[PDB]
DNA sequence: CCGTTTCCAACGAAGGCCTCAAAGCGGTCCAAATATCCACT
DNA sequence: AGTGGATATTTGGACCGCTTTGAGGCCTTCGTTGGAAACGG
């Protein structure tokens, strides 16, 4: 999804 | 490569009969001691047998030597027969061969 | 009656796990049964056998075997090159577990009641239901598990609370699921990071399940009070936030000092990822609102209700104003601003 | 569990009687006899019966002289009243 | 008998078996080639029946068994509440020449004399240690060998540490006891009571300090009230030693003061309390309660006199 | 609708308003309906506390059958091998009671008690007890098919406890949960205990404090005459019939203050464990000790209080 | 006024329950004798 | 009943998680003991 998507890009 | 002899395959059975009838942990050196025992009791219950047969006046033994010999023993009295021990003890195979049983027009077996 | 004999016990048993109904399970074969366990012990062809007698009659036997283990033997039969021939010929926890109602259900009866003496319809039974025309034959009548629970993976008995609205089943629901959100967080009432995964599974869980039924459960809105000014944004950011987007409609003066308040405080010192998230989760939001109440003019006015949703459009955009200021002007949010306007 | 204690049966074995076992040595005790049809099966009944009261006795032997596990002078003292008892 | 036999097998039973080997070769009462023929590596219950056996086929007597015990009292010695005494001496008496043989008898005569059935068993080991497990009874009664009485003393001292088990009742006769066959003629007791002897040994023979003199970071964060913590370092250090800190367990304080703080200005009565200090290793928790800022720099001189004045029992008055 | 009046009472519960004052406990003379032994037997044991969900379809009438089902569960429980039968008598029992004369209100539920029974009468093993007092705010948001027991008593070992609670969560689907009490309920449990008055105190006042030193460890006790405590009190009680929160904040200072002057340690750093007085004792786990039977009432609806809240 | 029987306060160990770690092997899968047996003659 | 042929039995080989024993902690609760107090001479 998106908010996953968001998340591993926070994580990175 | 096993080998066993036929006497302990055969004390094998009442060795793990009274493991099962202990109801508690045992000792592996009380397994010989059992066996022994066994023996003995074997022993005197053949002599016993040959001479309660010499006694009754015949050379082979019959039921009702076992019965006098159980009665003496205090297992059998006339009011609890060998039949309720029979059926207590003994699955239906044996009880069939055994405890005369009447069926299909009165047909009678074992013959008693 | 074959189970006296010794030789044929194990194989009458496993021909008997087959055969056994729930008309054959009787008090005197269960005595029978007793008998030989007490007469041979401990038997898996007979611990089996007592287990499907107990699964089908709880108020006279009562076991609780450990373990799955081999119960009978998979000993390959003489015909299994038959077998495969004729196959071949032929070619062309923290969720409960599902079990049926409780026993205490006409525990103390004096005589038998008047629908049964006349064969009346009666109930449809927990263990037949495994299929979809099973469910649409017997979709009036059917037997509620003992805790509910366990409806929360099953799909036909979703199929079957999405059309119900009772007051018991909900009750039951909500203290079950409000319990189980209350223990099993990670930030709420205690520190325990030993759940971590679990936590999120039953989340997606409750995710997957609240987006069937289209509408949201009430213990989620209460965890969501509850739990939200001691959040810290970033320990289940996904879940507690696709949560939000399942808020029944309510006023938007009501609903702000609760959620609102506590969401703009995060939002204005947080990265510029956790504002794309909550401009998402405010779009779905706004979408089912709008879903909600598009049903029910066809059906506090409409007049009171078109206020609410104009406020929380304001209040978005003054987000956004702000968000944008802050950010230096970042492209990345105002992807997801235009995209929140585009619907 | 250590090898010298063995922990008690769960299930029992089969009911099966070894005949041919007791066949055997009541041929190589007392050969000039002969046992009837089914005097087997009797002797069989009379050694459970035998093996029954041994055990129990056994058992309250070793739970009275405050041990958990059955021991050899258990067992023992339990032979020596139950193998005169078992004789008439 | 079998009441020796009773009693050994408890003994034994009360011994672990990893160190069961090391009590039965300090014992020394069965020859070393009996024991190698116990097997140690089967069950507990076996391993003791087979040493009750042992010890049955030969003559046991009641002293193997009290000897027995004080080798396991005093292998363990952490059971047990100790208490410490202390006897004074006259002005005009000279020094004694020790002789142990002399005490044990008068030791031994005393209680003869002053009771009827009375068990003593002796066991004098370096450091200059007697141990003493004596065994209580009457005229009427015969010694109870369920709650003895263990006593060390240290020759030439004026201490003696004993167990507190059975002792109230015949307190005054075992310091008698004590005072005649040490040649003595007062007796006192001290308010120092702890489960670890050696604690107290160090404590009353004061020797827990035994260092002489002879010759022979992140620039960024600031650091206020820096002043304040090294001062209350310094002050911590001074008061609290560098010694490693002997180990106690519980202190006790009972305080009849009055209350003073317009509140109870005009009662005159004082406020009765009782405060009890516990901790796993005591003088050690408190010397880090000034540096955690749970209390001032200085503390109280009631809490930091503990091995200094030789007290753990403090009574306080207005 | 109950849900609505449910969700209402629930988002109500916010920060802002002051919380209230308490009243000061009066005695009162036990309706004289109660079993004497019961109450007896009630007291001088320590009781471990739960907070229980509504019990669904739950029946007063029928006891006898739910105390077979029970046994036999616990029976074939006990021995994980073998089947058991319902109507046969084993070696233990268990047993259904009814408690008389210990709800608050006419609205309450009736009490009941669980005993295990080992005969040899028999030994007690395990109790349980199943309480309601005051629970007004409660019974409101529920339908008719519930009954609302939200404080639940344990005495015995944690081995019985579970497989009760697991057998009474697969039948009634319930929920158990353990129930604790904070530093705050606590110091307001000691001065609502303090301003009783009682005729002959049995046992002095004692606090119970943890001194946090993780990387050590040390307990202090602090144990003062009733007379004292008492007097100590009234010298700062002013409030007729009423308990404030700044006369606790006052009567903990006092003796945050007796103590420092004496020790120099700041006792407002640590954490309060156990109160104890004449009339109940607690603990910080979850562990309540009555002695005085003529305060019981006040005890229970505190209690009762607390498991509504954290049930709501 | 003083000695004796009795209920009350209190330390204790005593038992009972809970938890963890380590040594053991029973149970499951699997080989190829081999022995139980049923009637073979 | 000696002879016979066949097919289920099992015991030694091999390996992992279930099993129990030993040890440590810690608790809640009865009992033995010392002592203040009412009673008898």
């Amino acid at each position: 999804g998106v908010l996953a998507h968001l998340e591993r890009l926070e994580t990175q | 490569r096993p080998r066993q002899d036929p006497h302990k395959a055969g004390l094998s059975h009442y060795v793990k009969l009274f493991s099962f009838y202990a109801k508690m942990p045992m000792e592996r050196k009380a397994l010989e001691m059992v066996e022994k025992c066994l023996d003995k009791y074997f022993q005197h219950l053949c002599d016993d047998l040959e001479v309660f047969a010499a006694h009754a006046g015949r050379k082979t033994v019959k039921p009702e030597d076992l019965e006098l010999l159980m009665r003496r023993q205090g297992l059998v009295t006339d009011q609890v027969s060998l039949h309720v021990l029979v059926e207590r003890h003994l699955p239906l195979e044996y009880r069939q061969l055994l405890i005369p049983c009447a069926y299909s027009g009165n047909s009678v077996f074992p013959a008693q | 009656a074959s189970l006296q004999d010794d030789a044929l016990c194990p194989y009458v048993c496993h021909l008997l796990y087959l055969l056994t109904k729930k008309e054959n399970v009787k008090p005197f074969r269960v005595r029978k049964l007793l008998d030989l366990q007490a007469k041979m012990g401990m038997q898996p062809h007979l611990q089996a056998l007592l287990s499907l007698y107990k699964f089908f009659a709880p108020a006279l036997i009562s076991v609780s075997l450990p373990v799955k283990k081999i119960y009978f033997k998979n000993s390959e039969n003489l015909w299994k090159t038959a077998l495969l021939a004729v196959k071949q010929r032929n070619r062309g926890s923290v969720i409960p577990v599902l079990n049926s109602s409780s026993y205490t259900k006409e525990c103390g009866k004096k005589e038998m009641s008047l629908s049964d003496c006349l064969n009346r319809s009666g109930s449809f039974p927990l263990e037949q239901l495994q299929s979809f025309p099973q469910l649409l034959q017997n979709i009036h009548c059917l037997e509620l598990p003992s805790q509910m629970g366990s409806v929360l993976n099953n799909s036909l008995l979703l199929h079957y609370i999405n059309c119900v609205r009772d007051e018991p089943v909900l009750l039951r629901f909500y203290y079950w699921l409000s319990q189980t959100l209350q223990e099993e967080c990670i930030w709420y009432k205690v520190n325990n990071y030993e759940h971590g995964k679990e936590f999120t599974n039953f989340l997606d869980t409750i995710i997957r399940a609240e987006c069937f039924l289209q509408e949201g459960f009430y213990s989620c809105e209460a965890f969501l009070y509850k739990s939200l000014p001691l959040w810290d944004g970033l320990c289940c950011r996904s879940q507690f936030l696709q949560l939000v987007s399942w808020i029944p409609f309510s006023s938007f003066s009501e609903v702000k000092p609760l959620l609102f308040d506590h969401l703009a405080q995060l939002f204005f010192t947080s990265t510029i990822y956790f504002k794309c998230s909550v401009l998402q989760s405010l779009k779905e939001l706004l979408q089912n609102w709008l879903l909600w109440l598009s049903m029910d003019i066809h059906m506090t006015t409409l007049g009171g209700s078109m206020n609410s949703v104009s406020k929380l459009i304001h209040y978005v955009g003054w987000l956004s104003t702000t968000a944008m200021r802050l950010e230096s002007n970042n492209t990345f949010l105002l992807h997801f601003i235009l995209d929140f306007y585009e619907k | 569990m250590a090898l010298s204690t063995i922990v008690s049966q769960r299930k029992q074995i089969k009911r099966k009687a070894p005949r041919g076992f007791l066949k055997r040595v009541f041929k190589r005790k007392k050969p000039q006899l002969r046992l009837e049809k089914s005097g087997d099966l009797l002797v069989h009944l009379n050694c459970l019966l035998f093996v029954h009261r041994l055990a129990e006795e056994s058992r309250t032997n070793a739970c009275a002289s405050k041990c958990r596990v059955i021991n050899k002078e258990h067992v023992l003292a339990a032979a020596k009243v139950i193998l005169k008892k078992s004789r008439g | 008998d079998e009441t020796v036999a009773e009693f050994i097998k408890r003994t034994i039973l009360k011994i672990p078996m990893n160190e069961l080997t090391t009590i039965l070769k300090a014992w020394d009462f069965l020859s070393e080639n009996q024991l190698q023929t116990v097997n140690f590596r089967q069950r507990k219950e076996s391993v003791v029946q087979h040493l009750i056996h042992l010890c049955e086929e030969k003559r046991a007597s009641i002293s193997d068994a009290a000897l027995l015990d004080i080798i396991y009292m005093q292998f363990h010695q952490h059971q047990k509440v100790w208490e410490v005494f202390q006897m004074s001496k006259g002005p005009g008496e000279d020094v004694d020449l020790f002789d142990m043989k002399q005490f044990k008898n008068s030791f031994k005569k005393i209680l003869q004399r002053a009771l009827k059935n009375v068990t003593v068993s002796f066991r004098e080991t370096e450091e200059n240690a007697v141990w003493i497990r004596i065994a209580w009874g009457t005229q009427y009664t015969k010694p109870n060998q369920y709650k003895p009485t263990y006593v060390v003393y240290y020759s030439q001292t004026p201490y003696a540490f004993t167990s507190s088990s059975m002792l109230r009742r015949n307190t005054p006769l075992l310091g008698q006891a004590l005072t005649i066959a040490s040649k003595h003629h007062q007796i006192v007791k001290m308010d120092l009571r702890s489960r670890y002897l050696d604690s107290l040994k160090a404590i009353v023979f004061k020797q827990y300090n035994q260092t002489f003199e002879t010759h022979n970071m992140d620039s960024r964060i600031i650091h206020e009230n820096i002043v304040e913590k090294e001062r209350v370092q310094r002050i911590t250090q001074e008061t609290f030693g560098d010694y490693p800190q002997p180990q106690l367990e519980f202190a006790q304080y009972k305080l009849e003061t009055k209350f003073k703080s317009s509140i109870l200005a005009e009662r005159e009565e004082p406020l009765r309390c009782l405060i009890k200090f516990s901790s796993p290793h005591l003088l050690e928790a408190l010397k880090s309660l000034a540096p955690a800022g749970i209390a001032d720099a200085p503390l109280s001189p009631l809490l930091t006199c503990i091995p200094n004045k030789r007290m753990n029992y403090f009574k306080i008055r207005d | 609708p109950l849900q609505k009046r449910l969700e209402s009472v629930r988002k109500q519960s916010s920060f802002i308003l002051t919380p209230p004052r308490r009243k000061i406990p009066q005695c009162s003379q036990l309706q004289e309906d109660v079993d004497p032994q019961k109450v007896a037997f009630l007291l001088h044991k320590q009781w471990t506390l739960y907070s229980l969900t509504p019990l669904y379809k739950f029946s007063y009438s029928n006891l006898k059958e739910y105390s077979r089902l029970l046994n036999a569960f616990i029976v074939a429980e006990k021995q994980k091998g073998l089947a058991v039968e319902v109507g046969e008598d084993f070696n233990i029992k268990v047993i259904f009671s009814t408690l008389l004369g210990m709800k608050g209100t006419q609205r309450d539920p009736e009490a009941f008690l669980v005993q295990i029974v080992s005969k040899s009468e028999g030994k007690v093993l395990w109790t349980g007890w199943f309480c309601c007092v005051f629970g007004d705010s409660l019974l409101e948001t529920v339908s008719e098919d519930f009954t609302c027991l939200p404080l639940f008593l344990a005495n015995g070992a944690e081995s019985n406890t579970a497989i009760i609670g697991t057998w009474f969560q697969k039948t009634f689907d319930c929920y158990f949960s353990p129930l604790a009490i904070n530093a705050f309920n606590l110091s307001w449990m000691a001065a609502m205990w303090t301003a009783c008055k009682m005729d002959h105190y049995v046992a002095t006042t004692e606090f119970l404090w943890s001194v946090p030193c993780s990387p050590q460890s040390l307990d202090i006790s602090f144990a003062i005459h009733p007379e004292d405590a008492k007097a100590l009190w009234d010298s700062v009680h002013k409030t007729p019939g009423e308990v404030t929160q700044e006369e606790v904040d006052l009567f903990m200072d006092c003796l945050y203050s007796h103590f420092h002057r004496h020790f120099k340690i700041h006792l407002s750093a640590t954490r309060l464990v156990r109160v104890s007085t004449s009339v109940a004792s607690a603990h910080t786990d979850g562990k309540i000790k009555i002695l005085c039977h003529k305060y019981l009432i006040g005890v229970l609806a505190y209690l009762t209080e607390l498991a509504i809240f954290q049930i709501e």
